[PDB]
């Protein structure tokens, strides 16, 4: 489905503290209303596609129970070049920079509730093959509000994925909502969550999941969106938290606003 | 400070200029100079002080809202208060850029403004050219109608109707300035020019200008002086010129701020002073007097006016024969509705009858 | 003014300002660590014919944690030194780990002789591998003697730079002074050939507040007054910038707090005067300047009143009303007078009268007086021309 | 002192202070030049209406009541001596509508 | 068009030089309100055909 967001995809760029200060920036952004890419996880059918990143990447979704665990980052993503494992659990990230040989289906594969039922963990692709490594990084042993507590959904995983000069950055916002049908109308800023000096390049970035003919169709919902060079007016509260942005290039309204 | 603050490498660079800094020194100093006279000029026109007595016994007329109140801090009008609070907007002192508080005060002008109305309704006119002579405001009111060719007897035969319109009109500009705010719009403008300018003058600091970097001491410490210099002296290039282009369009500004307060302080000393005669000077209608009242960097003016209202027309004849002579108005103008002929003022229908006191005689009918 | 005679008036000079009082560096402290504890102290090296080659990247090449130690001799490089390495950013760093006889430290250095070096480690012709020399004696001690570490390699090839003796039966603690075993340890790295991504570490001092001095701030370096702040910096912002987008809040990398920037007073000074044959008394004004700093460089004064213009010094006040002789600010002028001196006072606008107003009496004048005045108006000036050329 | 080349750069560095400072130095010129012409065109307006004439505008030939004045050439400028007259003492009486 | 006529790398480098011409425009601007105000002023002085 070709969505359109309506507010989303707006990231703190720096660490000025600015108090109702009306800041203009120009840079990667999503745009506003941008149509947007939607993609149901279907648990024989399954939606995992290699799809590009084309310099910045803007992944949204509900999922709850952390179905989708990790990412993976690469050019190459056989070895060849050393890529980036972003596989995450509850505790902590086991971030690996390595020249891995990965696998069709490159994940542990926790298929419950699925075949028939009672508990298990199918496989542990996870580790499929490496050619070497060049490093690894683990985080923090956290425990963010990612795991399996539906009520209302109200565990929005934005995800902001850039790679400048080197320099890779994750920003993320666990936003609270109650309207479970598609991204309702909101704006919540996406703070900085890991910035990582890697350096290396990624051209082709893939999900990763926790012949299924048979079963029911896949529950989960999650959205792709590409940024762009735009110019934003954010407003900048009392708090130095953004409260609202405006994107010139929508439309001449907009234009004159920032202008 | 400004370009290139805190390094003797800064001051010998500039010493190597000559005396840009030198010029320009007096080139704002004459400015504000010439900010201090104009107000001395528009305001202190007046050699003693003078106060309001107590007894406000005006013929009806009511001077309050517009005269001090005693209770507040800041002896301002009422309405002078309102004007304050209305008008509305000190991080940029970081560069030298320092803001001389004027000579006098707020208070000064005020007492200034005080006694000038004072002085105004006790004594009309005369204490302009000198001593203040103390008069009847309606005595006052009278010579206005004749410095407009109204007769007086008007005046007293509706005193209470006026000093009711003048009450009700001062009450309703009151009310519209309290409502709206766009009448401000010419001080909120230069106010606002001047911020701007000032606060774009603050953000040419960052430009590189063709350097590598904006941080002079960036600069200095990454680099060694041949390519520090070569950075150095191009900043100060950029710097310097946009230096000049603010001093430049301050002069023009402050140029245009003076010819605008020679002209106030013309229509001060005339509609205030006296009643003049100038069309439309004094604000539009037939000029009676006015009263300023002091604004931050400002002055206001409440031209009344007198504005005929109601006509009824007739017929009229360039002169009359009465016994083969031409007998013409001495002053009005003939008028005839038909049944009767009679003569008047021009400016009001006052129909009289016409007799040989009223006209006089020159050569006979037929020419 | 270029003249041995001034006339009575006010005149701008020489501007002042607060000279800084001290400087203050606060950083944070010793932060994540490239891997070099392991490479220069360890319990295991690699072999001599598997000399260990460690790529190093993607961490912080924390000099201080590593000259903390004292074992080292003599610890400089030839071309850099450790202690400027706070401010210097690597690109990769290789590490060489391998255990040789003591008395070939110096044969793993670049521009050595002996033909038994190059066997087991090739010697570059642009190594910038700073030498270091410690000891290692009992890290590479065994009871018996360790022979595992050979130089069986005898290749007749010619060696190429970084292409991949045996005087001791082992290494043992006998061995005398000069010949114990000695790990050689060399950070040799290279910069401009990859991209940037290992940094250096920091140092960090007291702190102070509520004087001129030179702060640096997590390499923000400024000359200011530091006071506790009570405004909200919010977890990851560490600094606030005004609407001149100019930085006016920082927050201390060390302790989680908020201070701000106040940049030390400063302003014009002028001198206010009676005619040189007049007297020679002078007062002396900082605009916009407060007598809390007057001291700093006539400090002693004796005679000073603040004013809503800057504090004024030598000059004796009066509480008294006079026409403004010489302006001030703020409704403040001064004038000579009477044992003659200096004094300031409040400006009298003008002597006060009140009109007998009663709308019931006119005052008529009885005469008159003629008067002559004078007015004078530029109309011109001289014309003026000029050949560019 | 240089070889031509290389004094090309001085040359140009004199030759741009040289002519900016010209420029600044015109446009003081001109805007001296704008005051001081409204300054001669108000007192071309006084000449005419207080020497010429007399005028009933408030003290614009001067303080008190204007009779007429005198011109008097001055070096590049010129002097007017207003002539007025002013009520000297004043006494008071009762008076009425 | 004057400065840097259609060219974009000439406009970068014209960006490292503030708004310069930004402020210019802002002030032939004004002159043109200005031009259309005097018009108006003296022209105008009646609302009644
Ligand atoms: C010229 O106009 C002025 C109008 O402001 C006159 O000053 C007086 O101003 C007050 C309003 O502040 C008018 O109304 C008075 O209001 C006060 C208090 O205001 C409110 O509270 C009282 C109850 O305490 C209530 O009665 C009022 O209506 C308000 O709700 C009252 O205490 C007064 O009794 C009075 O109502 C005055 O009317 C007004 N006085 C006059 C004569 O207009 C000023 O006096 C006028 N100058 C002359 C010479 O007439
Ligand atoms: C327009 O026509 C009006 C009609 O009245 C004029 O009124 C004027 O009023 C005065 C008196 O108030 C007249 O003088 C005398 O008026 C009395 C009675 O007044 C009216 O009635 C008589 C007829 O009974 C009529 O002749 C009058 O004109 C008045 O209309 C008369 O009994 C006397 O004979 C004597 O007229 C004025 O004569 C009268 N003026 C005129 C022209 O009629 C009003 O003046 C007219 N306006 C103008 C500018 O001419
Ligand atoms: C660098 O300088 C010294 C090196 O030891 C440390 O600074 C101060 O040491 C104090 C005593 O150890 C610490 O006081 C404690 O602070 C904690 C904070 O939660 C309190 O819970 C506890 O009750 C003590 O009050 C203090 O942490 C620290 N303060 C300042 C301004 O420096 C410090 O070394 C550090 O040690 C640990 C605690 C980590 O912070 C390390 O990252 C670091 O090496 C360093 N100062 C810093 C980071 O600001
Ligand atoms: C930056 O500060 C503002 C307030 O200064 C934060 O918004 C909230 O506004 C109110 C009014 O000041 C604050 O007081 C009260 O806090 C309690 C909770 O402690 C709350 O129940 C009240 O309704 C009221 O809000 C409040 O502390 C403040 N923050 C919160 C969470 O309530 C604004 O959120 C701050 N910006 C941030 C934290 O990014
Ligand atoms: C959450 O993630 C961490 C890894 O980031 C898991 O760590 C495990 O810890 C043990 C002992 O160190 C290792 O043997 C395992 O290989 C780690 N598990 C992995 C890599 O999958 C941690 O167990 C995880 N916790 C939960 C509840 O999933
Ligand atoms: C006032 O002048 C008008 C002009 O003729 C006279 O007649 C009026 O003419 C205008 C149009 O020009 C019409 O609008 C009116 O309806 C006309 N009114 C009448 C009574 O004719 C008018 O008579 C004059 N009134 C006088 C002399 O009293
Ligand atoms: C000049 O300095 C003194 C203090 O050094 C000012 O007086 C007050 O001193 C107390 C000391 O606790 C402060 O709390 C006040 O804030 C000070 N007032 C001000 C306005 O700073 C004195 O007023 C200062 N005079 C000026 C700035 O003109
Ligand atoms: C006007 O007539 C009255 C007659 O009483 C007098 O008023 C005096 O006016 C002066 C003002 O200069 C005051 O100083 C006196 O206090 C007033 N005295 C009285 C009794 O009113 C005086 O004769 C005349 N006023 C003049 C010439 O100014
Ligand atoms: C995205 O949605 C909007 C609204 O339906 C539509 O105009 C636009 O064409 C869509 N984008 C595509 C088809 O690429
Ligand atoms: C396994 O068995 C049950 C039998 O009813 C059936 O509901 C389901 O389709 C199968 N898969 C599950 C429980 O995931
Ligand atoms: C892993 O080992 C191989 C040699 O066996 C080497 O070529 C490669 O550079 C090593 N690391 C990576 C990231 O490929
Ligand atoms: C200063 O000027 C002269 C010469 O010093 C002197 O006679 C005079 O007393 C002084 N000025 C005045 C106004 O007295
Ligand atoms: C003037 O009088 C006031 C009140 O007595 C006093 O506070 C002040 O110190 C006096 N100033 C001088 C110069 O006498």
């Amino acid at each position: 489905a070709y969505t359109n967001s309506f507010t989303r995809g707006v990231y703190y760029p720096d660490k000025v503290f600015r108090s109702s200060v009306l800041h203009s920036t120009q840079d990667l952004f999503l745009p506003f209303f941008s149509n947007v890419t939607w993609f149901h996880a279907i648990h024989k059918r399954f939606d995992n596609p290699v799809l590009p990143f084309n310099d910045g990447v803007y992944f949204a979704s509900t999922e709850k129970s952390n179905i989708i665990r990790g990412w993976i980052f690469g050019t190459t993503l056989d070895s060849k070049t050393q890529s980036l494992l972003i596989v995450n659990n509850a505790t902590n990230v086991v971030i690996k920079v390595c020249e891995f040989q990965f696998c069709n289906d490159p994940f542990l594969g926790v298929y419950y509730h699925k075949n028939n039922k009672s508990w298990m963990e199918s496989e542990f692709r996870v580790y499929s093959s490496a050619n070497n490594c060049t490093f690894e990084y683990v985080s923090q042993p956290f425990l963010m509000d990612l795991e399996g507590k539906q009520g209302n959904f109200k565990n929005l995983r934005e995800f902001v994925f850039k790679n400048i000069d080197g320099y890779f950055k994750i920003y993320s916002k666990h936003t609270p909502i109650n309207l479970v049908r598609d991204l309702p109308q909101g704006f919540s800023a996406l703070e900085p969550l890991v910035d990582l000096p890697i350096g290396i390049n990624i051209t082709r970035f893939q999900t990763l999941l926790a012949s299924s003919s048979g079963w029911t169709a896949g529950a989960a919902a999650y959205y792709v969106g590409y940024l762009q060079p735009r110019t934003f007016l954010l407003k900048y509260n009392e708090n130095g938290t953004i409260t609202d942005a405006v994107d010139c290039a929508l439309d001449p309204l907009s234009e004159t606003k920032c202008t | 400070m400004y370009i290139c603050g805190d390094s003797t490498e800064c001051s010998n660079l500039l010493l190597q200029y000559g005396s840009f800094c030198t010029q320009l020194n007096r080139a704002l100093t004459g400015i504000a100079v010439e900010q201090d006279k104009n107000t001395q000029e528009v305001f202190a026109q007046v050699k003693q002080i003078y106060k309001t007595p107590p007894i406000k016994d005006f013929g009806g007329f009511n001077f309050s809202q517009i005269l001090p109140d005693p209770s507040k801090p800041s002896k301002r009008s009422f309405i002078e208060d309102l004007l304050f609070n209305k008008v509305t907007l000190c991080a940029q002192k970081f560069n030298g850029l320092t803001v001389l508080p004027p000579l006098l005060t707020d208070e000064m002008i005020a007492q200034y403004t005080s006694a000038l109305l004072a002085g105004t309704i006790t004594s009309g006119w005369t204490f302009g050219a000198g001593a203040a002579l103390q008069i009847p405001f309606a005595m006052q009111m009278a010579y206005r109608f004749n410095g407009i060719g109204v007769t007086q007897n008007v005046l007293y035969e509706n005193q209470k109707l006026i000093a009711n319109q003048f009450n009700s009109a001062i009450g309703k500009i009151q009310d519209s300035l309290s409502s709206t705010a766009s009448a401000l719009g010419k001080l909120q403008d230069v106010v606002n020019q001047n911020a701007q300018a000032l606060n774009t003058l603050v953000k040419q600091l960052s430009s590189n200008f063709g350097a590598i970097s904006s941080v002079l001491n960036d600069i200095l410490s990454r680099l060694d002086p041949p390519e520090a210099e070569v950075q150095i002296d191009r900043l100060i290039t950029g710097r310097l010129q946009s230096l000049q282009t603010y001093v430049t369009q301050q002069l023009i500004r402050a140029a245009e701020i003076r010819a605008s307060a020679n002209l106030a302080a013309t229509k001060m000393s005339e509609c205030v002073l006296g009643q003049s005669k100038r069309v439309d000077f004094c604000g539009k209608g037939y000029h009676l007097m006015s009263f300023p009242q002091s604004a931050p960097h400002g002055v206001v003016f409440l031209h009344v006016t007198y504005v005929p209202a109601q006509e009824k027309n007739f017929t009229t004849a360039p002169a009359i024969c009465h016994d083969g002579k031409a007998h013409f108005p001495r002053e009005g103008v003939f008028v005839s509705n038909g049944t009767h002929w009679f003569v008047t003022q021009r400016n009001f229908y006052e129909p009289q009858i016409i007799t040989t006191d009223n006209t006089f005689v020159s050569g006979n009918c037929d020419v | 003014l270029k003249s041995f005679t001034v006339e009575k008036g006010i005149y701008q000079t020489s501007n002042f300002r607060v000279q800084p009082t001290e400087s203050i560096v606060r950083f944070p402290n010793i932060t994540n660590l490239c891997p070099f504890g392991e490479v220069f102290n360890a319990t295991r090296f690699a072999s001599v014919y598997a000399w260990n080659r460690k790529r190093i990247s993607n961490c912080v090449a924390d000099y201080s944690v590593l000259y903390n130690s004292a074992s080292f001799s003599t610890f400089k490089c030839y071309g850099v030194s450790p202690t400027k390495l706070n401010d210097l950013c690597f690109t990769n760093v290789y590490a060489d780990s391998f255990v040789i006889r003591g008395d070939e430290v110096r044969q793993i250095a670049p521009g050595q002789t002996g033909k038994i070096a190059d066997y087991n480690y090739k010697l570059p012709d642009d190594f910038t591998g700073c030498v270091i020399a410690w000891n290692s004696n009992n890290l590479d001690s065994k009871v018996g003697g360790n022979y595992n570490y050979l130089y069986r390699l005898f290749r007749k090839s010619n060696l190429k730079p970084f292409e991949r003796p045996l005087q001791s039966y082992g290494f043992q603690p006998t061995n005398g002074v000069g010949y114990q075993p000695y790990r050689v340890v060399v950070l040799s790295f290279e910069l401009l050939h990859a991209p940037a991504t290992v940094c250096g570490p920091k140092k960090s001092t007291n702190l102070v507040k509520n004087k001129c001095v030179n702060f640096n701030f997590n390499g923000l370096t400024g000359t200011g007054v530091l006071t506790e702040s009570n405004k909200k910096f919010l977890p990851f912002q560490q600094f606030g910038r005004d609407i001149a987008d100019t930085t006016d809040a920082v927050r201390d990398p060390q302790t989680l707090e908020i201070l701000d920037i106040t940049p030390c007073s400063f302003g014009g000074v002028s001198v206010i005067t009676p005619g040189t044959n007049t007297s020679n008394q002078v007062a002396v004004l900082y605009q916009g300047v407060n007598c809390t700093e007057v001291p700093v460089a006539y400090s002693t004064g004796s005679n000073v009143f603040q004013t809503r213009a800057g504090c004024l010094i030598g000059a004796e006040h009066v509480n008294n009303s006079y026409e403004c002789d010489i302006p001030i600010g703020a409704g403040i002028c001064a004038s000579y007078q009477t044992s003659q001196s200096i004094i300031a006072y409040t400006m009298s606008l003008g002597a006060e009268n009140s009109v007998a107003y009663s709308n019931n009496s006119i005052a008529i004048p009885t005469n008159f007086t003629i008067s002559v005045t004078t007015e004078i108006l530029p109309v011109s000036m001289t014309k003026t021309s000029v050949d560019c050329t």
